[PDB]
């Protein structure tokens, strides 16, 4: 297994907004730095927003001050990729889970951004024995 | 090879193999590039490899040999001397 | 100057002849043919578009109409679809036609698929090796799976009253 | 073919086939233009000079009346006389 | 009717009823000089009639089994009217190159414009406003 | 093959068909490497040359590049001028 | 860059042709490609 | 046989084909014991010597190590010493 | 004939076809009933009919005359004065 | 023909095919009535020897007991007496 | 021998079996290797051992004798004294 | 068994259940001295069983299928008894000249009725009765 983190480069990703808006890459905006540091590259992000931009040249701000309000149901572009958005996707992913698990995830949302949170305090919240929390996780 | 050329062939076909002499024509279809050499061989050991056979086999394989066919073995005939058999070919083609 | 040849090929594919009463639009149809041309090999999309009568398709017929865009550029012959309006049933009839359209031989199985993909497939590859050099024409199209549907990999130009269409595609688009 | 010329033929087709050889009579075929190349090598291709005699035989039946006569005319031509008389009857 | 030398056209012919109209289109062809100098392709008649879309289909199929003597083409016949006009055009094309299709009647333009396959038809009728779908020059 | 190659092979099969003689070609694509056994088997044993040259031809469209190439040599080395001529054009 | 003949394979192979709007990830492709 | 044997026999076989006499080199490999006399008729049959020398390499590919030195030896013994060279290679 | 004559007349093919002398054979072969008069006449007119050719189809042919068909064919060739030869192949047989 | 004949024929054709030539043993039958031309001509289109004799003995074993012994008595005729004496048992 | 100098050797086949003096080649032939000992007295005894039978024979052999041959074959037909033939023949394969 | 050398003919075995019946059938023809010299057409067993009417068709069938291992014969398989009787007897007669067949049971006459090609044909049962409908001698 290859395993692809969704990360990509911020030097790519002007590369990439570049070529979405077709200028020499500082000729690029003081606006645009900030939005990718949003899209935390994933390149759907970029491109959803990139081809989004190609009609509106002029409401560059309008998008970063969006992607800052954090809701995604404002983007949205027809695309070869199957889904008119970012949160078009992540909804396909949750429906498979079994029943039970189901639920748990939702539990699984308090979680901050940024905390690797020790497994014990799952364990507290749920309830339920170590040797088995591990696993649902897994 | 047009139609008119290998319809003149088939029409024909008694007159040529009743009267087609192959012996010294070998050498001049390998000449004038009428047949490759491996064609040559598989015209000569056509059936019994009976004058006859060879002749016929020779006319049949000369459809497949392009549009200068006709034309090509018709200086080879001449070059072996097979004039009546040329100038009937040559009127024929001719009638045109 | 239509060439008599041109008119054979034109045949072959089935485009309409030109209205007895037109008027050439030479910069328009040198546009679209200089264009049409720079896709010189490699999938492309082309789309037209104008409010409703505006020349649309006369156009298209009109830029293939000339021989030297066509004959020195596309060695494959030009095959017209109408396309139309269509429910997903109606489209999937058009898909066969043009499958028995395109095997004149018929030495690809006569039987036809019942499934749209199939039919994509049987394009593709009939494109791919029948015809590469072909390009294909649309008239209309109001959904994208539609050309969804005709999305062969294959040159394809689609002529229409919506622009939105060919966003669904993928390759090069002018 | 005319019914006559046909049923002439199926008549003796069986005693043609036990004794004609092709090569000649197609040469003439050919020649007349009631026989093609394609035919021919159907013909030649055949295991057994019957089966050759049938296929040609097999042809013609299903031929217009001026190939009963090129066949009849090649029969004679080269030497078939008992049998150019045994379908003399036909046409 | 000599006059579309090439390329696709049709010819009206038409009148109050009974006024000779079929039988000047069969008198016509009748002719040697016309016919066989200009038209090296063999001459088709179909007799359309009068046709809901479902009767209109089965004179394709059958026009498909007349004109494909050979059968080399599939002997499965299409369902589709469109699909019809393709072995039409086709066959026009190519099997039979300089044909000339007569038709007898018509009394609707979606009748024409099943049978406009781009190679010269002509029908004789009645009313003249059928041929206004078509496309081509008409006389 | 490339769509030019394999539509090239399309655009003249049959004046291919019409006139070429197999054998020697599948020599050469043999040779070449381009062509096995059985395939030059599966052609050979068809009934016709037309259908040997047929048969030939469908296969070559199912591969590559080189195969073209070998097909076209070996047309010219065999004598087929302006078949080979008309193939110039696929690759 | 693609050889002419890539594209014949692939286009007979039937993976879509990258987006127009791409930027190559030269390291993950080098990966994958050499496992 | 070896693969680099059978593999030089191949890229040579056409200036063989296209040079020797079968006979000769017959008579020394049915000496040896590596070719047998129906084989020697196959190939003694054909209409051509290209296509004698083409059947007796046909078969000598199938045959073991042994029949390629058999052979090698065969056409030094008669002459062929270029062609004898060429195969130097393969054993 | 068995396996081990029909490999020791090809082993020795050479040494046979390039050593036998047919000519004053005719009549032994036939004196002996080793082959049949038209047999005989075949091997004659084998090939180009050159000392070698008639050799080559008489050693193929001995293949088809029988378990005795060796033994028989050494008597021949003695009575012929075709000693080395002979002596060559009793040596042979007997090295068994 | 009998049981033990053609038993006898199968217990040894193969010893009979690797030997004998058929042309001058189908002279014999030919006229002894147990043979057609046409029977002739199939074995004689056989392309090895083998397979002629193969075929004649193919033939022979679905015939009458008299052509068991026409046979025999023209390969004694012809000098195949050991081949004659191997079947001496079938009857 | 490369397809040049096989093709050449065919397409002058009539000059060459009309000209050829084989007598006094026998041994140059011999002593240059262009032919081993048994295929020269093959060559001798072709046909109706005629001297055209023999030259035709010589000529079909060539091929078979590698790269060389021709040039071989004509230094045998220089040291035979056939200056006029040998001229032809290098002639052609010189007008490269 | 060796007795019907020629011409058609039936053979019946019998015994109180469990006397060794089938085993014997196939031991007598396990033999190569009466098989080989005898029996140029190869053996083909059946094992009819006991059997309703539409039962008894499909074995017919089967046997049909078994029998023509080339294919020449149509592909399509008979609905009616009779036509399966043809195609046995034809192939019996062509196909297979020499060839002997042997039942397995057999409980009722219009069996063998379905059977009775007029080719060898040799039943082992318990009923003795059941062979009293055929025709030929009978052992
Ligand atoms: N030279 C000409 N160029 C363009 N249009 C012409 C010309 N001469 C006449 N016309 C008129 C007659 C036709 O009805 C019409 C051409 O139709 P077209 O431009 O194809 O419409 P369209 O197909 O784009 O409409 P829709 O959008 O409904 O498909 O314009
Ligand atoms: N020489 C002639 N020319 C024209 N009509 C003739 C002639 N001789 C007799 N008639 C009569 C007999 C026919 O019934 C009739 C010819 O029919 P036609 O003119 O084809 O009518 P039509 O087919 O136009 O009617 P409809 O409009 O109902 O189809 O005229
Ligand atoms: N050498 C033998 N001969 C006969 N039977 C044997 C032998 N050895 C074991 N057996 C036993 C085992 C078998 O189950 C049984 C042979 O079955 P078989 O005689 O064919 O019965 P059957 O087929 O006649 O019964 P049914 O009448 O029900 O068909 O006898
Ligand atoms: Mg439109
Ligand atoms: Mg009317
Ligand atoms: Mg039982």
């Amino acid at each position: 297994v290859v395993p692809v983190e969704s990360s990509l480069g911020k030097e790519k990703g002007l590369e990439i907004l570049s070529l979405f808006v077709n200028m020499k890459k500082a000729d690029l905006p003081e606006q645009a730095h900030s939005i990718i540091k949003e899209c935390k590259g994933s390149p759907l992000v970029v491109s959803l927003i990139g081809a989004l931009l190609r009609d509106f040249p002029n409401r560059w701000e309008y998008y970063l001050k969006q992607l800052q309000n954090k809701q995604f149901k404002r983007i949205r572009k027809s695309s070869s990729y199957d889904y008119e958005a970012l949160d078009e996707a992540m909804s396909i992913s949750v429906e498979m889970l079994r029943e039970d698990i189901k639920d748990y995830y939702t539990d699984l949302s308090i979680l901050q951004k940024d905390v690797k949170v020790p497994t014990k305090v799952l364990c507290i919240l749920w309830d339920m024995e170590t040797e088995e929390v591990e696993d649902i996780l897994q | 090879m047009d139609e008119a050329d290998r319809r003149l062939l088939r029409r024909c076909r008694l007159r040529l193999v009743e009267e087609l002499q192959v012996d010294q024509l070998w050498d001049v279809l390998l000449s004038r590039e009428l047949f490759r050499p491996h064609m040559i061989e598989d015209i000569q050991r056509a059936g019994s490899g009976s004058r006859r056979d060879q002749a016929r086999q020779l006319i049949i394989d000369l459809e497949t040999r392009g549009s200068q066919a006709l034309p090509l073995f018709i200086s080879c005939l001449e070059d072996t001397g097979q004039d009546m058999l040329a100038s009937f070919l040559r009127t024929n083609r001719q009638a045109a | 100057g239509i060439t008599s040849y041109v008119r054979t090929v034109l045949c072959e594919g089935g485009v309409p002849q030109r209205p007895v009463v037109f008027v050439t639009r030479k910069k328009l149809v040198n546009a679209i043919q200089q264009k049409l041309s720079k896709l010189k090999g490699e999938p492309g999309w082309v789309t037209i578009h104008g409010m409703a009568g505006c020349g649309k398709s006369v156009l298209a017929a009109e830029a293939v109409r000339d021989h030297s865009l066509l004959e020195g550029c596309f060695p494959g012959g030009v095959h017209w679809v109408s396309v139309g309006k269509q429910d997903k049933s109606g489209l999937l009839m058009k898909l066969q036609n043009l499958c028995t359209r395109l095997d004149q031989d018929e030495s690809f199985s006569q039987r036809l698929p019942l499934n749209i993909e199939e039919a994509k497939d049987r394009l593709r590859i009939l494109m791919l090796r029948k015809h590469p050099r072909s390009l294909l024409i649309l008239d209309d199209v109001w959904d994208s799976w539609v050309l969804k549907a005709f999305d062969s990999q294959c040159q394809i130009l689609l002529t229409t009253r919506d622009k939105s269409v060919t966003d669904s595609v993928m390759g090069p688009k002018y | 073919m005319d019914a006559k010329a046909r049923n002439c033929l199926l008549q003796h087709r069986e005693a043609l086939e036990k004794d004609i050889k092709t090569s000649y009579i197609m040469d003439h075929m050919i020649s007349d233009g009631f026989l093609t190349i394609s035919e021919e090598e159907k013909v030649r291709n055949e295991p057994t000079q019957q089966q050759r005699a049938a296929m040609l035989i097999k042809m013609i039946l299903k031929k217009d009346n001026d190939s009963y006569v090129s066949f009849y005319n090649a029969l004679l031509h080269e030497g078939y006389k008992d049998l150019a008389a045994l379908l003399h009857d036909g046409i």
